[PDB]
C-alpha cells in the first residue's frame, strides 16, 4: 500500500517551493560549470600576431573565428583587425564562414 | 537546473480541481455533480 | 617548459658560472647550455615538489612590494622564520614567486 | 625601455616584410624611393622583397 | 545646528596628463607597481605619506583614491606626477578635479530606522536583509547617506565642503526626533 | 549540425 | 474504489513512467569535447499526506472537512514522490559502442507534485478513524 | 517580491532566490528601481499610503510561516510574535536583519515552551547559522522580562528559569 | 640542515644522472660528467652554507629565496601569501619546505 506521512503537514511543506532551503545538489548544474571559463587577453604587438596568423595559415588554410581565437588566445576585435588586414572569409564557397589567406599572400 | 521549477505541482492540482469542480472531464462531461443534500435519502 | 625564475638560486648561479667557464673552455655551446639549463630547472622543480615534508612560516614587515610581468616581488625587513621551535631574525629578505599556472 | 620592448623587424618570411613595406608606402603621402624603403627594414641588400614588390 | 561636524575621510580625484603612458615600463621601474594584464587593464601604485592609492592608466588618465582632504589629494597628485617625470615620461597638470567626497560621523543616539523609512520614504530605501544601513538619496544636493542604528552616519558622494555640510545639517533634525529607549 | 539533446525512451 | 486508487493505482501510474532520460551527445566540434552525457530522473515510492491546506501567508495546518466547506477550500492532501537523479557519461569515439558510467552524483529527497482531492471517510480522510463522539467534536454528522 | 509586500503577505529575499536564480546585487538594484518608478507612478496617478507594506522589517509576517515550517503550535507562534514585536524596543538588535530576529525569537520561545527541537534543526530548516542563532539567544538572554508575554506566566504555562544558562 | 643536505645531494645526483644522454649526443668525452660534478661540488663546498658529502625608483652575500605562490590574500595591512614548493636560505642556511605563510604588515 501507499505510505502516509504521519508527521506535521508544515514539516513536510517546509521543503516545498517558496522556501529557505536552497538546492545543494550538483545535478545538471551546467550553467555554473560552463560559466567558470573566462577568456582574458591583451593587445600583443602586431608583428607577432600577424606572424602567428601566417603560421596557422601555413598549418591549415581555412579557420573559423572560434577555433582561431582558442588557438591564439587574443581579443576578438584585435584578431578581427589582424584578419581583415591580411586575409578574408569565404562567403559562398564550400568552406564558407572560414577565414583563408589572400591570394597575394598565398604564394608565401 | 531547479527541481522546484522542473516539477509544476499546479499542473496536477489544477487538473484535479478543474475536473472535479466542473464535470468537464479531460484536458464527456457531467461526471462530477453537486451532491444532493436535500434529504438523507436524496 | 617552466618559468625562468630559478636562475637566482645558489645552484642556479653555480650552474650558470659552470656553463660560463665551459664557454670559456669552448667545450659546451650556447644552445646546449640553454637546454641543459631548461632541463635543470624542470628537474629541480619536479624533485623539489615531489618529495619534501617540512613546513615554514614567516612573520615580518614589508617595505617594498611589486607585481610586474606575472612575477611578484616583495621586500620584507625584520622578518622571523620558524625551523620546521627555533626562530632567528632576518634583517633583509625578498620574495620572488611566479604564478602556479604552468607557462607555455 | 620602449626601444628594447619592441622586437626586431627582420621577420622569418617575406610576406610580413612586404606587408610592412606596403603599410609604409600607404602611410606616406609621397611616392617613396628604394633606398628609404630598404632603410625601413633591418636589411639593405637585395632579396626577394624588391622583386615581389615590383 | 549640529553638535558635531562630519569629517572627510576618503576623497577621490581625477587627473588627466595629456600624454601616452606604457604600463609595462612604468610597472617595471616603479617600486610599488602592481600589474595584472589578465585581471585589470591598468597598473596599480600607492605611496605612504598621503596614504593614497594610484590608478595608473595607459591613456595618461590619473585617478587618486584614499585622500583624507583636498590638500592630501593635491600633494599625492604632485608626488605621482613627480614619479612620472622621474620615471621617463613628460606629464602636465592639464586638469585636476575632485569627484568624490565621503565621510563618516556620529550622533550618539539610537535611531528608529522604520519610522524614517516610512515617513521620509521619498528619499530613502530600507532593505535590512541586504545591508543594515538605510540608503538615503535626497535630491538637493546630490548626497547619498547611510543611516545606522548606532547613530553612525556616513555621508557619501560629495565634491566640496558645502554640500556635505549642508547635507548633514538638513538630515540632522529628521534623524534627531527619532529616539529608541 | 548535431541535434544536441534527444529523448531516450 | 477511491481507497484502491489511493493505495495502489497511484504507485502504478508513477512506476509506469518513472524514468525520464535526457541524452547529451558528444558535441564533436573539437576532439577535446568527446564526452556524451546521460541525464536520468527516476521516480520512487509516492507518499500522500493527511488532508491539509496552506494559507496565503504560507502557514500550513491540518484541514478538517467542516472548515473546507465553510472557507470554500478544497479538501485535498499533498502528493510526494521520491526522486533520484542519475547522471552518466561516456567517452564517445566513433566505431565503438557507448558505455555510460555513473559519475557517483546521485542526489536524493521527496518533492511535492500536486494536491489530490480526498473523498470523505476514505482511508486518507480524518473521519475514517473518528468515533461518533469525535464526529460530533468535529461538527460532522454521524 | 513587490506583489508579496503589497498584499501584506511578504516573503524574504532567500524565498525569492530559492525559486529564481538571480544574484543579490542586481536584484537589490532592480528592487530599488522598481520601488522608485512604482511610487513615481503612484504620485503621478492614484496616491497610496504605504502604512507599513514595503516595511523593511515586516517580521510579524515571518513568524507564522517559520513556525509552520518548524511544526510549532500557535501559543509558541504568538509568544514568538510578541517577542519579535518587543525586539523593536531593544536597541542592541535593531540593526539585525528581521530574519535573524524572527528566528532567535522563535528559538527563545521554543526553549521557553520546552519544545524538543534542537537549534541545529532550526538552522538546517531555515539556513540561519547556528552560531548566529546562539549569538541572538545570548544577546537576548539578558532581556528576559522585556520579551516574554506576561499573561503567559500569569497563566503559569511558562517560566523564565526554563531558559538554559549561557 | 641534514634534510637540506640530503635534498641537495639527491638534487645533484638527479641532475648528473638525467641529462647524460644529451651530453653523449654532443659527442664529448666521458670526463665531462666527472669534471662538471667536480667543479659543482667544489663551488658548493666553497659556498660554505650546506655540508656536502661529495627618490622613489627601483635601484652572493644576500639572503635570497626562490618559491612559487598559490594564492595571495591582500588586505589593507596584512599581506598573507600561500607560498609553496620553494627554497629559502636564512643567514646562509638553506631550507626546504612544503608551504610557507608570510605575514607582512603594511607600513
Amino acid at each position: 500500500r501507499i505510505t502516509t506521512l504521519d508527521e506535521t503537514v508544515g514539516v513536510t511543506m517546509s521543503h516545498t517551493g517558496m522556501s529557505m532551503r536552497s538546492d545543494n545538489s550538483n545535478f545538471l548544474k551546467v550553467g555554473r560549470e560552463k560559466a567558470k571559463s573566462n577568456i582574458k587577453s591583451i593587445r600583443m604587438p602586431k608583428k607577432e600576431i600577424l606572424d602567428y596568423l601566417f603560421k596557422l595559415f601555413d598549418e591549415y588554410d581555412y579557420w573559423s573565428l572560434k577555433g582561431l581565437k582558442e588557438r591564439t588566445r587574443q581579443p576578438e576585435a584585435h584578431l578581427k583587425e589582424c584578419l581583415d588586414k591580411v586575409a578574408t572569409l569565404v562567403k559562398k564557397g564550400p568552406y564558407a564562414f572560414k577565414y583563408t589567406l589572400r591570394p597575394e599572400y598565398k604564394k608565401l | 537546473f531547479n527541481m522546484k521549477l522542473a516539477i509544476n505541482a499546479k499542473t496536477i492540482t489544477s487538473g484535479l480541481k478543474y475536473a472535479l469542480a466542473t464535470g468537464n472531464w479531460g484536458e464527456r462531461a457531467g461526471v462530477s455533480q453537486v451532491l444532493n443534500r436535500y434529504t438523507y435519502s436524496s | 617548459g617552466y618559468y625562468e625564475l630559478y636562475r637566482r638560486s645558489t645552484i642556479g648561479n653555480s650552474l650558470v658560472d659552470a656553463l660560463d667557464t665551459l664557454i670559456s673552455d669552448g667545450r659546451i655551446e650556447a644552445s646546449l647550455a640553454m637546454r641543459v639549463l631548461e632541463t635543470f630547472d624542470k628537474v629541480v622543480a619536479e624533485t623539489l615538489k615531489d618529495n619534501t615534508q617540512s613546513k615554514l612560516t614567516v612573520k615580518g614587515n614589508l617595505d617594498t612590494y611589486g607585481f610586474c610581468d606575472d612575477v611578484w616581488t616583495f621586500i620584507v625587513k625584520n622578518c622571523q622564520v620558524t625551523v620546521e621551535q627555533s626562530v632567528i631574525s632576518v634583517d633583509k629578505l625578498r620574495i620572488v614567486a611566479c604564478n602556479s599556472k604552468k607557462s607555455e | 625601455a620602449l626601444q628594447a620592448n619592441q622586437t626586431d623587424i627582420s621577420k622569418s618570411h617575406d610576406s610580413s616584410k612586404l606587408l610592412w613595406a606596403t603599410e609604409y608606402i600607404q602611410k606616406k603621402g609621397k611616392p617613396v624611393l628604394v633606398n628609404e624603403l630598404l632603410d625601413y627594414l633591418s636589411m639593405k641588400k637585395d632579396d626577394k622583397v624588391i622583386e615581389l614588390l615590383k | 545646528t549640529s553638535g558635531i561636524v562630519p569629517t572627510l575621510q576618503n576623497i577621490v580625484a581625477t587627473v588627466t596628463l595629456g600624454c601616452r603612458l606604457d604600463l609595462k615600463t612604468v610597472a617595471l621601474h616603479a617600486r610599488n607597481a602592481e600589474y595584472n594584464p589578465k585581471r585589470f587593464a591598468a597598473v596599480i601604485m600607492r605611496i605612504r605619506e598621503p596614504k593614497t592609492t594610484a590608478l595608473i592608466f595607459a591613456s595618461g588618465k590619473m585617478v587618486v583614491t584614499g585622500a583624507k582632504s583636498e590638500d592630501d589629494s593635491k600633494l599625492a597628485s604632485r608626488k605621482y606626477a613627480r614619479i612620472i617625470q622621474k620615471i621617463g615620461f613628460a606629464a602636465k597638470f592639464t586638469d585636476f578635479k575632485i569627484q568624490n567626497i565621503v565621510g563618516s560621523c556620529d550622533v550618539k543616539f539610537p535611531i528608529r530606522l522604520e519610522g524614517l523609512a516610512f515617513s521620509h520614504g521619498t528619499f530613502s530605501s530600507y532593505e535590512p536583509e541586504l545591508f543594515p544601513g538605510l540608503i538615503y538619496r535626497m535630491v538637493k544636493p546630490k548626497i547619498v547617506l547611510l543611516i545606522f542604528v548606532s547613530g553612525k552616519i556616513v555621508l557619501t558622494g560629495a565634491k566640496q565642503r558645502e554640500e556635505i555640510y549642508q547635507a548633514f545639517e538638513a538630515i540632522y533634525p529628521v534623524l534627531s526626533e527619532f529616539r529608541k529607549m | 549540425l548535431r541535434r544536441k539533446t534527444r529523448q531516450l525512451k | 474504489s477511491f481507497n484502491q486508487f489511493v493505495d495502489y493505482t497511484l504507485q502504478d501510474i508513477i512506476c509506469e513512467d518513472s524514468t525520464l532520460i535526457l541524452e547529451q551527445l558528444a558535441q564533436h566540434t573539437t576532439e577535446s569535447d568527446n564526452i556524451s552525457r546521460k541525464y536520468e530522473i527516476s521516480f520512487g515510492k509516492i507518499y500522500v499526506t493527511k488532508p491539509m491546506v496552506n494559507e496565503s501567508d504560507g502557514v500550513t495546518h491540518a484541514l478538517y472537512p467542516q472548515e473546507a466547506r465553510l472557507r470554500n477550500l478544497t479538501y485535498s492532501s499533498g502528493l510526494f514522490v521520491d526522486v533520484k537523479k542519475r547522471t552518466y557519461e561516456a567517452i564517445d569515439v566513433p566505431g565503438r559502442e557507448l558505455k555510460y558510467e555513473l559519475i557517483a552524483e546521485e542526489s536524493e529527497g521527496k518533492v511535492f507534485i500536486g494536491r489530490l482531492p480526498i473523498m470523505l471517510r476514505s482511508k486518507n480522510c480524518y473521519l475514517s478513524e473518528a468515533t461518533e463522539s469525535d464526529l460530533y467534536k468535529l461538527k460532522e454528522c454521524p | 517580491l513587490i506583489g508579496c509586500r503589497r498584499a501584506e503577505v511578504a516573503r524574504t529575499f532567500k524565498e525569492i532566490q530559492s525559486l529564481i536564480h538571480v544574484k543579490t546585487k542586481e536584484f537589490g538594484k532592480t528592487l530599488n528601481i522598481m520601488k522608485n518608478i512604482l511610487r513615481g507612478k503612484s504620485e503621478d496617478g492614484f496616491l497610496k499610503i504605504d502604512t507599513d507594506n514595503m516595511s523593511g522589517a515586516q517580521n510579524l509576517t515571518y513568524i507564522p510561516r517559520f513556525c509552520s515550517h518548524l511544526g510549532l503550535p500557535m501559543q509558541v507562534t504568538t509568544s514568538a510574535e510578541y517577542t519579535a514585536k518587543k525586539c523593536k524596543e531593544i536597541k542592541e538588535i535593531a540593526g539585525k536583519s528581521p530574519i535573524t530576529i524572527a528566528v532567535v525569537s522563535i528559538y527563545l520561545n521554543i526553549l521557553l515552551f520546552q519544545i524538543p527541537i534542537t537549534a541545529a534543526k532550526v538552522g538546517q530548516t531555515l539556513q540561519v547559522t547556528e552560531g548566529t542563532i546562539k549569538s541572538g539567544y545570548k544577546i537576548l538572554y539578558e532581556h528576559r522580562d522585556k520579551l516574554v508575554d506576561p499573561q503567559l506566566i500569569a497563566n503559569g504555562v511558562v517560566s523564565l528559569d526554563n531558559l538554559p544558562g549561557v | 640542515n641534514a634534510e637540506a643536505s640530503r635534498v641537495y645531494e639527491i638534487i645533484v645526483e638527479s641532475v648528473v644522472n638525467e641529462v647524460r644522454e644529451d651530453f653523449e649526443n654532443a659527442g664529448i668525452d666521458e670526463q665531462t660528467l666527472q669534471d662538471l660534478k667536480n667543479i659543482w661540488q667544489k663551488k658548493l663546498t666553497e659556498t660554505k652554507v650546506t655540508t656536502f658529502s661529495w627618490d622613489y625608483l627601483i635601484s652572493p652575500d644576500e639572503n635570497l629565496m626562490l618559491c612559487l605562490y598559490d594564492k595571495v590574500t591582500r588586505t589593507k595591512a596584512r599581506w598573507k601569501c600561500s607560498l609553496k614548493d620553494g627554497v629559502v636560505t636564512i643567514n646562509r642556511n638553506d631550507y626546504t619546505f612544503q608551504k610557507a605563510q608570510v605575514e607582512a604588515e603594511w607600513v
